[PDB]
């Protein structure tokens, strides 16, 4: 499954 | 709910979950203690094998199970520890029921050695207090209404290296006195 | 050997209009088989390939919740990035995120690409040892040093190692028949006249998969890289690709120009002129 | 930075007049991602039209596909007409069988 | 130092409105919500990234909503309060989401089903054995809460107007007095060892201090009892 983004 | 582990100090712990989620990009372990908050280490699901300090993580990721090892625990390290999975790399950490850690010290000289308290102010209650016993010393449940138990708990002087268990009985009752208080809990004979 | 799943995210300001929004798309190799769009009604994971339909809800739900998240982040980014560069909140701005994974013959990842952009131009990207990043500017060596401290180059080998390639290859099983078969071209060479003087031709490449090809005018046997010109590789529209090339010449001097159209499904790189 | 798009207008199948097709327009190689396209018929909007879900090349210039099902005849003229925030006037391109 | 929550504890009763707080570290993008209840793992409520939730599936219900105006503090609004509720609710932080959780002390929230039964504890200071400053030459005191309800208390000693965490033991947790059902007022106890030069030198001063959690001023009182708000309850001792 897809990857979750970190902030910034 | 991996039960609790008692210890003796300076010999090691090793405590285990098991993650039952798809993968995990990461698994952490937390310190949890008293009423306070949270606390950390980290593996990620490529490496087997992690030290920092007195730990060591492992971690399978065909059992989905880990391994946190402490070397050489001591009092400080007295909590209950929890893991932590991430859970689709999506971060939401997801924390398992994990384990009640509690290092007790060895006591190398036995006294056990129960007391009459006596209450400043009042001619009160009489509370027998079992202290400066072994620490492969368990009290058990009293099974009466009057008769209840403070469970064993260890006090440590830091200026003079000084460590005891003790326990503690109280009651409103004269059918109670000292030789009465501990006639469940296996004991150690000494002083009255 | 050499397959891939890749994502593509793109999110944007909209002052003036409405909240930013977000989007989504994966492919397999050169295939689209999912989307998000946050403007939907209720936004929600679809499929795009007959052969992904077949998971059960939790994976819906489950990129759903990613997407979600994701459609935050960016709002958030967004938000962020107009700090790191003096930027007014009146203007609308993009970000742009690539990554993917790539496989063995074996199956082992062979290569994994994580990138991104702002406004166009590369913002921040990881290495192929999968550790270090090459920040484009100062903005993004910020964002490089927050990165560094929670280890984030990390968290990504971990997911791109594990959860892409474990899925990488559980589609690839289910639409092995679309996924794992190469359409080779059906290739033809057409006539046009612009004189008497001088006439071009064409070389046709129809309905074929992967997007890759090579359509080359060799004079005499030679690339003539220069004289001749040729359109991107475009989309059919069903999952399917046409390239064309095509260049001008002389009449009379038809048969010494062969055209060399290599694709994977083709044996023989074939060479090929045409008359009637 | 702003690319300005890329036309590609064609159909899926070798025209045959008089049989059932998908008129296409392959807008690609811009940036920013806003653009409006709309496909002619006789220089009016057919408005049937779907577009592909956005995407973006190596370099981040975005694509899009719009399409719709005609049969081509002869007399009847076909293209695609877009909008970017790089173009001063909307951009008519002819469809060609040819291409 | 890190993510102070409060207020650290909260007791009311059945169908009211409770308000969490939590202010996570400085840079801190991520801003989870969890809560946990006597022996078992934190479990996931909402996730804040920046302004807004991106992960709400921890939410029991309806009555649950979190909020994060500006980024950095939020806040837990629980409504129609219920017992069921009853748990202490963990504020964390990330730097960028995942990775690394800093999480606040908490808030222990209790939820009854009236006010009514609300008790302070009773203190009592209990002095020292000679039959064990004779056997071991060392002084134990022992501190007896009695009768408190809830279990909000923690105990600390004073020797002489300052505290120390040296020689004490308290309890891990008290335990029923009639321990039939839930509702049992609660027993807990601790003690502190010096030696028999400290507690024999007469000018020297002991203070078992023992501190409730229960009520405060937006709370009513039908009661013809004292009404337990929050406060100390002490007992002294000196030397011989």
């Amino acid at each position: 499954t897809a990857f979750t983004i970190p902030s910034i | 709910d991996p039960q609790a582990l008692s210890i003796q100090e300076g010999e090691n712990a090793t405590m285990n979950c098991s993650y039952k989620t798809s993968i995990n990009n990461l698994q952490w372990y937390r310190q949890n203690s008293g009423r306070g908050l949270v606390h950390l280490i980290l593996i990620r699901s490529n490496e087997r094998e992690k030290h920092s300090g007195r730990l060591r993580v492992t971690l399978d990721t065909s059992k989905k199970s880990s391994s946190l090892l402490i070397t050489a625990s001591r009092a400080a390290d007295t909590a209950s520890y929890f893991c932590a999975t991430d859970d689709d790399s999506a971060r939401q950490l997801t924390f398992g029921s994990g384990t009640q850690l509690t290092v007790l010290p060895d006591i190398q000289n036995p006294d056990p050695a129960v007391y009459q308290l006596r209450d400043s102010k009042s001619s009160d209650k009489s509370v027998c207090l079992f202290t400066d016993f072994d620490s492969q010393t368990n009290v058990s449940q009293s099974k009466d209404s009057d008769v209840y138990i403070t469970d064993k708990c260890v006090l440590d002087m830091r200026s003079m290296d000084f460590k005891s268990n003790s326990a503690v009985a109280w009651s409103n009752k004269s059918d109670f006195a000292c030789a009465n208080a501990f006639n469940n809990s296996i004991i150690p004979e000494d002083t009255f | 050997g050499s397959h891939s799943m890749r994502y593509f995210y793109t999110a944007m300001s909209r002052p003036g209009r409405g909240e930013p929004r977000f989007i989504a798309v994966g492919y397999v190799d050169d295939t689209q088989f999912v989307r998000f769009d946050s403007d939907a009604a209720s936004p929600r994971t679809e499929p795009r390939a007959p052969w992904i339909e077949q998971e059960g809800p939790e994976y819906w739900d489950r990129n759903t919740q990613i997407f979600k998240t994701n459609t935050q982040t960016y709002r958030e980014n967004l938000r962020i990035a107009l700090r790191y560069y003096n930027q007014s909140e009146a203007g609308s701005h993009t970000w742009q995120t690539m990554y993917g994974c790539d496989v063995g013959p074996d199956g082992r990842l062979l290569r994994g690409h994580n990138q991104y952009a702002y406004d166009g131009k590369d913002y921040i990207a990881l290495n192929e040892d999968l550790s270090s990043w090459t920040a484009a500017d100062t903005a993004a060596q910020i964002t490089q040093r927050k990165w560094e401290a929670a280890r984030e180059a990390e968290q990504l080998r971990a997911y791109l190692e594990g959860l892409c390639v474990e899925w990488l290859r559980r589609h690839l099983e289910n639409g092995k028949e679309t996924l794992q078969r190469a359409d080779p071209p059906k290739t033809h060479v057409t006539h046009h006249p612009v004189s008497d003087h001088e006439a071009t031709l064409r070389c046709w490449a129809l309905g074929f998969y992967p997007a890759e090809i090579t359509l080359t005018w060799q004079r005499d046997g030679e690339d003539q890289t220069q004289d001749t010109e040729l359109v991107e590789t475009r989309p059919a529209g069903d999952r399917t690709f046409q390239k064309w090339a095509a260049v001008v010449v002389p009449s009379g001097e038809e048969q010494r120009y062969t055209c060399h159209v290599q694709h994977e499904g083709l044996p023989k790189p074939l060479t090929l002129r045409w008359e009637p | 930075i702003q690319r300005t798009p890329k036309i590609q207008v064609y159909s899926r199948h070798p025209a045959e007049n008089g049989k059932s097709n998908f008129l296409n327009c392959y807008v690609s190689g811009f940036h920013p991602s806003d653009i409006e396209v709309d496909l002619l018929k006789n220089g009016e909007r057919i408005e049937k039209v779907e577009h592909s879900d956005l995407s973006f090349s190596k370099d981040w210039s975005f694509y899009l596909l719009y399409y719709t099902e005609f049969t081509p005849t002869e007399k009847d003229e076909y293209a695609c007409r877009v909008n970017h925030v790089t173009l001063s006037q909307p951009k008519i391109v002819k469809w060609d069988r040819d291409m | 130092a890190g993510v102070s929550q409060t207020p650290s504890n909260k007791v009311t009763e059945k169908g009211k409105y409770v308000e969490l707080r939590c202010d996570p570290i400085s840079g801190h993008t991520a801003l989870y919500w969890y809560r946990q209840s006597l022996g078992q793992g934190p479990e996931f409520l909402i996730y804040f990234q920046g302004t807004g939730a991106a992960d709400d599936s921890g939410l029991p219900n309806d009555r649950f909503f979190a909020v994060r105006p500006e980024g950095s503090v939020s806040t837990l609004k629980i409504q129609r309060t219920e017992r069921g509720d009853s748990a202490v609710y963990l504020c964390a932080s990330s730097l960028t989401g995942g990775g690394e959780l800093f999480f606040g002390e908490g808030s222990r929230l209790t939820v009854l089903e009236d006010l009514k039964n609300v008790f302070p504890p009773e203190v009592a200071v209990f002095e020292p054995s000679e039959a064990e400053i004779s056997h071991t030459q060392k002084a134990t005191l022992v501190c007896l809460a009695t009768g408190f309800y809830p279990d909000h208390v923690e105990l600390s000693w004073w020797v002489n107007g300052k505290e120390v965490h040296s020689g004490v033991c308290t309890d891990p947790q008290p335990l029923k007095e009639q321990p039939a059902l839930n509702d049992s007022r609660y027993a807990l106890s601790s003690r502190l060892r010096v030696s028999a030069t400290f507690w024999q030198d007469p000018r020297n001063h002991f203070r078992c201090q023992v501190q409730f959690y229960g009520l405060s001023e937006n709370d009513e009182w039908t009661q013809d009892r004292a009404k337990p708000v929050t406060q100390i309850v002490s007992a002294e001792a000196w030397g011989r």
